[PDB]
DNA sequence: GCATCCGTGAGTCGAG
DNA sequence: TATAATGGGAGCTGTCACGGATGC
């Protein structure tokens, strides 16, 4: 009667099947903003608080249609199977496969004839290289043993005499490689013969052409630069210690594990691509990439215009929780009001001493004159209530007990009866029922127990 | 309405963990206790109260208070001074602040995806003194243990590993708590044993056993007086509100004297013993009076030496000693004369 | 404005 | 202290008449 709230609804708060709301700071549920004592369930609860988030499963096999750290929208399909059901930032969770692509820049050459070849200083992926009116048959310039390294399209030839390779040769798509892996060849038999029109594959690019004009054709010596893909399996057991798209070095480590032989080290120079992860995490978020120190860490509360990253640079968007990534090197905020509500009789006291007896008194008494009878009944009833505890000088609150009373133990005897044996009243047992609770409480709370 | 279903509800809220989440969260929550003493290397401070001020930010304002184990008092004030000397830090350094953060947050993940197993294993207990929520809340104690505890290096999963701290903890619980009259844990487990021992006993005797055949089957140590004591002092109370007769008028303490107060009869006869012990002392003199009244402590309740009252008189104690022989003894020729004093010796 | 819910009452000794 | 174990379990039903609080 006094805080004007239904037996339904005091019985929900006090024996904590919801949360009713202090000091709201402006969080928003529906579209419609939250005002104090407004009654909120678990979910929304959770949603206001805590921000908004869901996982979804991924199929054996299958991977994924979205990128690590990409913003999606509501609808879109993150898998064949799958669809996010909100808007936000995606995230990767438990990656099965990484691929990482391995940087290398060389130097090969090729001979070609001088009608069909197009100059150009440079070519650039898909680029045709030239133009041949016949079959023409590429020949070894050098004698030795062939290692034969194939792309996605096109290939590379080793001529190795002692083992130490004396030529390297480039065949772009369009020569198809007359000769296998490790076979001897002889100076001026034919490695490849080229058709038609010869192009640069998508795989490889060429950086910087040279050419030697010798009788009726041109020597090339082509400057690539060509990454080359290598897939690694990672483990239940495994983590990934690195970030999607990350530039690593020769002894640098991928993925961590329980046992360092079955780790995973980077070769060479090369990007990650993290591919089919268990699940994938999609979460109403704002991401904020850092370049170096950060000056909030994980766990923190922050509105909008709030210092984050390098100094001051990056700031805060929206209102949330601070998730600091240092695998990814980004400073993630999920979206979330910093709503004060509470459950129990504390939420209850609390608001019973926010009452200003005086005041309500005034409302009650601005509400009798109405013409509204039912209106007037409550508000007298109301009024009895407020105008007894005005009167009498009894605060409120001291309807909550902090501390309960403890009868004298004469009054709830433990007696030993005729035979020896101990007779007890009920009291002891409900009190004791009392301390046990009471006491694991304390320990539950100094040990920081989780809110469940 | 129903505590168990609204729990079991607030439980079935949080989704069960995979492999990988499990192993992910156990890996957070190491590497974050080993990130909290890493940063009492750096700070030279004491690791729990970073651990607690670490678990404060996460957990946020809304819960904080005094940790017995810690020297200073924890409030918002000093949390706010430790965590700023922790936002002091180099960049390597603050590092293993955001590491301790995340170590907190999966351990609360870890302990709340992980509530469903206490309640699986805690439904068994039941009818052995405590309540089902009871059993359940001692059993996420045992759960917060395993989860502190737990390697995930070790490779197992952690529901093994926390099923025996679980089952540790309500076992502990029912022998702590069940007794309104309580029993060290040790003597319960003698008690429990003693039953099982009588049971298998009564198993295969066709009858409740002797306490010899008993004392026989607990081994050497044990013979029936020890058997029939440790029996004894097993034994609970019972309830004072216990019901008498078919209807509900009558309790059982009721029919309970009490035995501390005085009866009136009692009362009256000290009484008139205390008037009648005035009555004989005043057939005495003042100083003999006195002297016997000091020396069996009528004065103050306590009885004086013979020193004390040979001081206070300024006389020696054998003459004290010798006044209070008269005395006495005029008071045995006074009592074998009037007879007064006799009726009260029963 | 009127059905329907919940809470709370329902004799005294005696003995058991 | 380490295989793994992950949402419980009885209700108790033949009065009654009232008063006062919610719901069409
Ligand atoms: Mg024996």
């Amino acid at each position: 009667t006094l805080l004007d709230l239904s037996a339904t609804e005091l019985e929900q708060v006090l024996y904590f099947s919801k949360y009713i709301v202090l000091d709201p700071k402006g969080a928003i549920l529906n579209g419609v903003p939250v005002e104090k004592r407004q009654l909120l369930t678990d979910e929304e609860y959770r949603e206001l608080r805590y921000g908004k988030q869901e996982t979804y499963p991924l199929p054996p096999g299958v991977d994924a249609l979205v990128k690590d750290g990409e913003e999606v929208v509501k609808g879109q399909e993150l898998a064949p199977g799958v669809v996010s059901r909100l808007d936000g930032v995606a995230l990767y969770r438990f990656p099965r496969r990484v691929r990482v692509e391995y940087v290398k820049k060389e130097r090969a050459g090729l001979r070609l004839p001088l009608a069909a070849w197009v100059e150009k200083e440079a070519y650039k992926p898909g680029e045709i290289l030239a133009e041949l009116p016949e079959p023409y048959l590429f020949r070894a310039e050098e004698e030795g043993v062939v290692e034969l390294k194939e792309l996605e399209e096109g290939a590379f030839l080793v001529l190795r005499r002692e083992d130490e390779p004396v030529a390297t040769y480039f065949l772009p798509v369009g020569m198809t490689p007359l000769v296998v892996h490790g076979e001897i060849v002889e100076k001026g038999q034919p490695l490849a013969e080229a058709k038609g029109l010869l192009r640069m594959p998508r795989q490889v690019r060429a950086a910087q052409v040279e050419a030697e004009e010798e009788g009726e054709t041109v020597y090339l010596t082509l400057f690539l630069e060509w990454t080359e893909p290598k897939d690694y399996r990672v483990q239940p057991h495994m983590n990934v210690v690195v970030p999607e798209g990350a530039r690593v070095e020769a002894g640098d480590k991928i993925v961590a594990a329980i046992d360092p032989e079955e780790e995973v080290i980077a070769e060479a120079e090369g990007v990650v691509h993290l591919h089919e992860p268990a699940s994938i995490l999609v979460v109403k978020a704002r991401v904020y990439p850092f370049e170096d120190d950060v000056e909030v860490s994980t766990g923190d509360r922050v509105a909008p215009g709030d210092v984050l990253a390098d100094g001051g640079k990056v700031k805060s968007d929206v209102y949330g929780r601070v998730e600091v990534d240092l695998v990814r090197n980004v400073v993630r905020v999920v979206e979330s009001y910093d709503i004060d509500a509470r459950m129990g009789a504390e939420a209850i006291q609390q608001l019973l001493k926010e009452l200003d007896l005086e005041a309500l008194e005034k409302e009650l008494l601005e509400e009798m004159k109405h013409p509204s009878r039912a209106r007037r009944a409550k508000a007298r009833k109301r009024l009895e209530v407020v105008r007894a505890f005005l009167d009498s000088g009894n605060r409120p609150e001291w309807m909550i007990l902090e501390a309960v009373p403890v009868l004298p133990p004469d009054l709830r005897p433990m007696v030993q009866v005729d035979g020896g044996r101990f007779a007890t009243s009920d009291l002891n047992d409900l009190y004791r029922r009392l301390i046990n609770r009471n006491n694991r409480l304390k320990k539950l709370l100094a040990q920081g127990a989780p809110e469940i | 309405s129903d505590p168990v279903r609204q729990y079991l509800h607030e439980i079935g809220q949080v989704p069960l963990l995979t492999l990988e989440e499990e192993v992910e969260l156990a890996r957070k929550v190491e590497e974050g206790m080993e990130a909290i003493k890493k940063l009492s290397e750096i700070t030279g401070l004491d690791p729990d109260l970073i651990r607690e001020v670490v678990r404060a930010k996460i957990l946020g304002s809304a819960r904080v208070r005094h940790i017995p184990g810690l020297k200073e008092t924890l409030d918002p004030k000093t949390v706010e001074e430790i965590d700023q000397k922790l936002k002091s830090l180099p960049k390597e350094h603050k590092r293993y602040l955001h590491i301790a953060r995340e170590g907190e947050a999966a351990r609360q993940h870890l302990i709340e995806a992980n509530l469903r197993l206490v309640v699986s294993i805690a439904k068994k207990y039941t009818g052995r003194g405590l309540s089902f929520l009871d059993l359940i809340q001692e059993g996420n104690q045992g759960l917060i243990r395993a989860v502190e505890k737990f390697e995930y290096k070790r490779r197992f999963k952690f529901s093994t590993y926390a099923t025996w701290w679980i089952r540790q903890a309500i076992n502990r619980a029912i022998a702590d708590q069940a007794r309104t009259i309580r029993i060290p844990v040790h003597m319960v487990e003698t008690i429990n044993k003693l039953s099982r021992t009588a049971r298998q006993l009564q198993q295969e005797l066709g009858r409740e056993p002797t306490y010899e055949e008993i004392a026989e089957a607990m081994g050497p140590g044990w013979d029936a007086k020890r058997v029939e004591e440790t029996l004894k002092i097993a034994q609970e109370p019972v309830s004072l509100e216990t019901p008498i007769g078919d209807e509900k008028d009558s309790f059982y303490g009721d029919f309970i004297p009490d035995e501390h107060l005085p009866s009136p009869v009692d009362a009256a006869t000290q009484s008139l013993l205390s008037e009648e012990l005035e009555k004989a002392l005043s057939k005495l003199s003042e100083r003999e009076a006195m002297v016997l009244k000091l020396r069996k402590g009528l004065i103050d309740g306590r009885e004086h030496t013979l020193e004390e009252v040979g001081a206070f008189f300024g006389v020696t104690r054998e003459r004290i000693r010798q006044i209070e022989n008269k005395a006495l003894r005029k008071l045995k020729y006074h009592e074998s004369r009037t007879r007064k004093l006799r009726d009260f010796l029963d």
